[PDB]
RNA sequence: CUACCCAUGUCCAGGGUGAAGUUCAGGUAACACUGAAUGGAGGCCCGAACCCACGCACGUUGAAAAGUGCGGGGAUGAGGU
RNA sequence: AUGAGUAGCGAAAGAGGGGUGAGAAUCCCCUCCACCGAAUGCCUAAGGUUUCCUGAGGAAGGCUCGUCCGCUCAGGGUUAGUCGGGACCUAAGCCGAGGCCGAAAGGCGUAGGCGAUGGACAACAGGUUGAUAUUCCUGUACCACCUCCUCACCAUUUGAGCAAUGGGGGGACGCAGGAGGAUAGGGUAAGCGCGGUAUUGGAUAUCCGCGUCCAAGCAGUUAGGCUGGGAAAUAGGCAAAUCCGUUUCCCAAAGGCUGAGCUGUGAUGGCGAGCGCGAAGUUCCUGAUUCCACACUGCCAAGAAAAGCCUCUAGCGAGGUGAGAGGUGCCCGUACCGCAAACCGACACAGGUAGGCGAGGAGAGAAUCCUAAGGUGAUCGAGAGAACUCUCGUUAAGGAACUCGGCAAAAUGACCCCGUAACUUCGGGAGAAGGGGUGCUCUGUUAGGGUGCAAGCCCGAGAGAGCCGCAGUGAAUAGGCCCAGGCGACUGUUUAGCAAAAACACAGGUCUCUGCGAAGCCGUAAGGCGAAGUAUAGGGGCUGACGCCUGCCCGGU
């Protein structure tokens, strides 16, 4: 069974990354919610 | 001329191929070659917007003047070759400089012949003239329409195109499916046929061999969903339902005429 | 850079105390100190010709006592080799 | 993950089957034709890796939120990743 | 709490003897018997993050105890010029100065630069600890870069030399199929080395065991494959032109670029059966899926780019080129697992995981069956051998009566040889069917072939002889076939995880739209799909190869 997590960093850190969180006005947004919040893992 | 094949499989049953008799050479020479991204209807949106089409055999480009704008200087055929992209064979001339460029090779030319792009050339089958000196009832391709960009109309194998008239400033010319078209007369245009004549009747056999030409497979409308396409649904083969058989959006495609109506063409062009 | 302030401690163990008799010394540098700074740190530190050094970086140890969840901090230690002929340091 | 798609490398144990040609011999005014050898094309055949789920059996508070067992269909191209 | 000490204890061979310890079916030892071995074995990505190492600890974490460990404690463990990735390039794609003058945002447009799974590139072979090793060490090399220098040669204004973000060549490309050349490896075949001749009858050498080697680099040499060369002239390669590019003559083998290997070094070493030491260390045969190599030929679907490279001048130019010495050469990745008990699966879950290596005997086989190197006994057991459940094994007489139905199961299989119907689109159908001979020993180191110079090795055709059992591909394992019938022509694809087809696709037919800023599409503009295309092309609908065919109705829409 293919499971449906197939872990692959630089496919990981691409989509979810801090820079690319940081391509948009949308990105800054999710980062702000994970700011104001509390969170400690602010990126993935 | 064309190569039957007789039935090793049923894959192989009714195909034929050409023989290839016109192409003599193997070797497109590596100063007019080009890189050639496959798309298959996708672009910056990504989205499926000409349907199929994707991924034949990959292929590398053959760059072709079909503007003639060398003037004066005479050439001489070298060699014949395959072209991927186009329904034509083209020939590598090579001009008295040695600027190589390629043509679309006329019904008739053979490798050492002489082809004047010049405009005061005499005319024979390959030449390169602008129209005013062209005569009425010669064999015409490459039409162009906006003076010096290139060649434009009659392009693909198996073609030509007709002069009617020379009235000045325009020239009747008849097209395939008989079009007559008027025709700024500054316009550059080879003289000849474009010379396969038999790129019509190649019985293709497979589905795997028109899939290599970059096709991938056409769905009918009375078999997807009723979102998905206007025709569908039914318990079963059902008919059209929908009056006059439209496309899968929202146009009839059943003598639908789709040209402009107010299109800044009208002047230019006679009968249809 | 300054030369007093590259180094941190020196690698005290089974590892140092072979190699202390093989003409050669371990050192634990800080992270950013490149390989060319650290040959030129012992000769203008001791004056000891150096043949060559070479440079390893441990990373960080899952240490937990009770219940938090530190990680140490890496080291980079790195290996010194000296000509021959030179002068021993303790 | 998957659905197609884009550039890019990569893999497929062996055996069979034998066309288009080619050459030689014969044959014809000469091409048609004929016989040998050669040559080896095929969404060609049988069958592993490898994909794939048809047929039963086992499972079903299962080894497993879809499997294993005994066999099965493709396996040099509309292929597999 | 209940169910109740009831279901389950996650595929698999251990049993015994010593040792540890309070305690041990399990832990540690030795012994044999076990199991995989185109993988349950070695390397290495993806990822995992301390699990790797040694030393203590058993409260919990193991579907069980447990002295043990992938667990909990304190220590310890990765070393690079070279390859893996950077300072080398570039496609896909993305980011994108201006500009495209966008209900605010904002898709992002060339320039320019990211981005490798590609191209480019300098290094291997032997030891080594309880953990690293083309990095440490010992040997032996190269690579660019720099002269504190030493020798050379040439030249400082026709003045040697440099060679560019510019020009050109070259890098530079696919699929099948088959010789040829060489090689890892394999045989122990001969020869040699070392060890042993046994007590179960026999066998002193007529026997048995094990070992029968070595690069990179350098120097030569080479199977071959490519490619005509010379000389003049130039509307070109944005300027420049000696280089290309063409155009004319002159010669048709030479030359170049190329290279797998070969031999000499490397080796006055290092390994090496064996007891810190160390012998012989040859020849023959077999023979690739790797190498020459996309090299050749053939087919058609017409098979990346740019930079190292090499050359041309522009331009740079007073000290350079060549050689030798001396010298510099950075960051990351490096442990350990990597068909797994260290990853994805909630777990120490019978699943999944790209790539390189891939042993012998029979065999065409990477099939199967035991086995090598190497790894494993896998985490609940012992004891009666029960109804029942399942995977399995046999059944005399009977054969589809069973049943929705030959579902299931047996039956058939291998290679050689004989023989093959209807119909046929002449390709097939066909391995149709239907039967037959296969073992061992002797004529045989065979007829004959390969190989070699012979010597010897491999390949083993047919027969004659004869012995054997019921049997003779004795094991494993590799078609069940024949008659018709519709439906789909066909190989293909979907109902991940009920439903593989009679559905879709399909070649071909076909009516119609669409003259190039096509039509259609994305969707309110752009922009650059269609298409570096142009009616023998591209969207759309309707049917489904081929063969025979497609008639009537324009009133309503």
């Amino acid at each position: 069974m293919k499971r449906t997590f197939q872990p692959n960093n630089r496919k990981r850190s691409k989509v979810h990354g801090f820079r690319s969180r940081m391509s948009s006005k949308n990105g800054r947004l999710v980062l702000a919610r994970r700011r104001r919040k509390g969170r400690k893992v602010l990126s993935a | 001329a064309i190569k039957k094949y007789k039935p090793t499989s049923n894959g192989r049953r009714g195909m034929t191929t050409s023989d290839f008799a016109e192409i003599t050479t193997d070797k497109p020479e590596k100063s007019l070659l080009a890189p050639l991204h496959k798309k298959g209807g996708r672009n910056n949106q990504g989205k499926l917007t000409v349907r199929h089409q994707g991924g034949g055999h990959k292929r590398q480009y053959r760059v072709i003047d079909f503007k003639r704008d060398k003037d004066g200087i005479p050439g001489r055929v070298a060699t014949v070759e395959y072209d991927p992209n186009r329904s034509a064979n083209i020939a590598l001339i090579n001009y008295a400089d040695g600027e190589k460029r390629y043509i679309l090779a006329p019904k008739g030319i053979q490798v050492g012949t002489e082809i004047m792009s010049g405009p005061e050339a005499d005319i024979k089958v390959g030449n390169a003239l602008p129209l005013i000196n062209i005569p009425v009832g010669t064999v015409v391709h490459n039409i162009e329409l906006k003076p010096g960009k290139g060649g434009q109309l009659v392009r693909s194998a198996g073609t030509s195109a007709q002069v009617l008239g020379k009235e000045g400033k325009y020239v009747l010319v008849r097209l395939n499916s008989g079009e007559v078209r008027m025709i700024l007369s500054a316009c550059r245009a080879s003289i000849g046929q474009v010379g396969n004549e038999q790129h019509e009747l190649i019985n293709i056999g497979k589905a795997g061999r028109s899939r290599w030409k970059g096709i991938r497979p056409t769905v009918r409308g009375s078999v997807m969903n009723p979102n998905d396409h206007p025709h569908g649904g039914g318990e079963g083969r059902a008919p059209i339902g929908r009056k006059s058989p439209m496309s899968p959006w929202g146009k009839p495609t059943l003598g639908f005429k789709t040209r402009k109506k107010k299109n800044k063409s009208d002047k230019f062009i006679v009968r249809r | 850079k300054d030369p007093r302030d590259v180094l941190k401690r020196p690698v005290i163990t089974e590892r140092s105390a072979d190699l202390m008799t093989e003409k050669k010394y371990t050192f634990e540098v800080d992270v950013r100190a490149n390989k060319t700074e650290v040959k030129d740190a012992v000769e203008s530190i001791f004056g000891v010709k150096v043949d060559k050094v070479n440079i390893m970086n441990y990373k960080g140890k899952s240490k937990r006592v009770g219940r938090y969840t530190g990680m140490t901090s890496r080291r980079r230690k790195a290996i010194v080799k000296l000509t021959a002929d030179s002068k021993e340091i303790e």
